């Protein structure tokens, strides 16, 4: 978001590892397929902002995951890797992708300019993950809306009696 | 001086001059000539263009003996043997020589299966590259390698392997 770039990439980096993996890849395959992902072309968000907005925003995963079979594909085919795919100076995803604030144009500090870690990986995202399963509702708002459900036989009556919430 | 078989003197014992490659390549005497100049053979020299770049080659050409060795040609048919035998002696013009340097079996015949094999393995190598990218020529070969784990392979398997 902050650089401008679309979260889809994510889709792209998780999908051509999950599916190289299930495609029967070795280590420097599944390097190798990663490391195309990173490189790859990274789509802008433009289609989830006003007034730009539109139905990519849709379909712009489904494009990714489908990158990502197509990268496995091509490592399993044996494509030579990128390995400093990330950190090449001048070149690299680092320095031409991740190192300006699109806000503002500004330079990160060269402390923020790579990614950064609170864990590594285990099974913690699956077993948190949020599911729709309620109030067509923006996800901050789920929770003040199911009070508000609760609230309202004892504020129905009360509707113009109402002075401050 | 070229002593040789009987087989050899019919089949690629030609005089005089070589007119393609074909020629070139069942001639016993630039096959001799060629190696005596270059210390080696490729498909490279049945060129006319490397032919005619040295006239060294139809010199020696001229100056090659063929002589018919009866033993040679005699062990070329027996069946314990199976030789294909080629003697050659280098005379100077000051009457000295080198030896005679016989050689009475090729490299892929049967009595130097371990020396050919490292050479026959590099040629399927080398072939192998000429179509598959390096980690499929890797997989072909090691596949190839091992006697048991090949022959336990179905066919179906060993064929898409070799596909594209």
């Amino acid at each position: 978001n902050r650089v401008g770039l679309d979260h889809v990439l994510l889709v792209k980096v998780a999908s051509t590892a999950v599916c190289a993996k299930l495609m029967g890849a070795d280590r420097e395959q599944l390097l190798a397929a990663l490391s195309h992902a990173f490189v790859d072309g990274q789509a802008l968000r433009t289609y989830r902002h006003a007034p730009n907005a539109g139905s990519r925003k849709s379909w712009a995963a489904g494009d990714a995951t489908s990158r990502g079979v197509r990268l496995a594909d091509i490592a399993l085919r044996g494509e030579m890797g990128i390995p400093g795919v990330l950190s090449a100076p001048q070149w690299g995803f680092y320095d031409v992708l991740f190192s300006h604030t699109s806000k503002d144009l500004a330079t990160k500090p060269e402390d923020k300019r790579r990614f950064s870690f609170p864990q590594g990986y285990g099974s913690y995202v699956m077993e948190n993950v949020l599911f729709k399963i309620s109030f067509p509702a923006e996800f901050h708002a789920q929770t003040a809306a199911e009070a508000a459900v609760r609230l309202h036989p004892l504020v129905k009556d009360r509707l113009q009696r109402i002075s401050r919430i | 001086v070229i002593t040789t078989h009987e087989s050899a003197i019919r089949i690629i014992s030609k005089v005089g001059p070589l007119a393609n490659p074909a020629d070139r390549d069942h001639c016993l005497q630039y096959m001799t000539a060629v190696p005596l100049i270059f210390g080696d053979l490729v498909a490279e020299h049945y060129e006319d263009a490397f032919h005619a770049a040295h006239p060294l080659i139809d010199r020696l050409r001229e100056k090659m003996e063929i002589v018919e060795e009866p033993r040679y040609s005699r062990e070329y048919l027996e069946a314990d043997k199976r030789s294909i035998a080629n003697a050659v002696e280098v005379f100077f013009d000051d009457g000295s020589s080198t030896g005679q340097v016989a050689v009475e079996y090729p490299l892929g015949h049967r009595r130097r299966r371990a020396e050919g094999i490292p050479l026959l393995q590099e040629k399927f190598k080398a072939n192998l590259a000429t179509r598959f990218p390096p980690q499929r020529c890797q997989r072909i070969f090691d596949l190839c390698s091992h006697q048991a784990s090949l022959e336990a392979t179905p066919v179906n398997r060993f064929m898409d392997l070799l596909a594209i």
